[PDB]
């Protein structure tokens, strides 16, 4: 819902237009108890398809 | 600017600009300046605003 | 029954928008921003506002 309303994207120049297909999580780079042990965020990364 | 004349023919510049959201600040200012002031004499009072 | 709860995924999803929201008018800016040709949906979008 975020992406459908924010994208698609026209130009000022009505000549290009920046949309949106798919996302997808990535793996997060450390485990939950790792996260804890190190001190950083159990995160997940997100790339999306453009 | 300078560049053409030492003639009898009426020379013509043509500057093409960006959409105006699209072009930098700098420039903006730039383009005004040398928009507004058009007739002789004028880079004195164009460096002056330099 | 006037009065809504707002749990953790639609903070989340708005914190989302209102972030995704600066990437919209910096690819806005930046897309509208002409030399189209060789760009590719990395450089446009940055991920520093999310």
């Amino acid at each position: 819902a975020a992406f459908r309303s924010v994208f698609p994207i026209q130009s000022y120049s009505g000549n290009s237009e920046l949309q949106y297909v798919s996302y997808r999580l990535g793996e997060p780079v450390f485990d939950v108890q790792e996260c804890q042990i190190r001190g950083v965020t159990y995160s997940a990364p997100l790339r999306v398809k453009l | 600017r300078g560049r053409v004349g030492r003639s009898h023919h009426q020379a013509y510049a043509w500057l093409l600009t960006p959409h105006p959201k699209a072009m930098t600040t700098d420039a903006q200012k730039r383009l005004e300046a040398i928009a507004s002031l058009e007739d002789l004499g004028a880079g004195f009072a164009l460096a002056t605003h330099d | 029954g006037n009065r809504r709860i707002r749990s953790v995924g639609e903070m989340a999803e708005n914190q989302f928008r209102v972030g995704l929201v600066r990437v919209e008018r910096a690819v806005k800016e930046r897309l509208s921003l002409g030399d189209l040709d060789t760009l590719m949906p990395q450089d446009m979008i940055n991920a520093k506002p999310i």
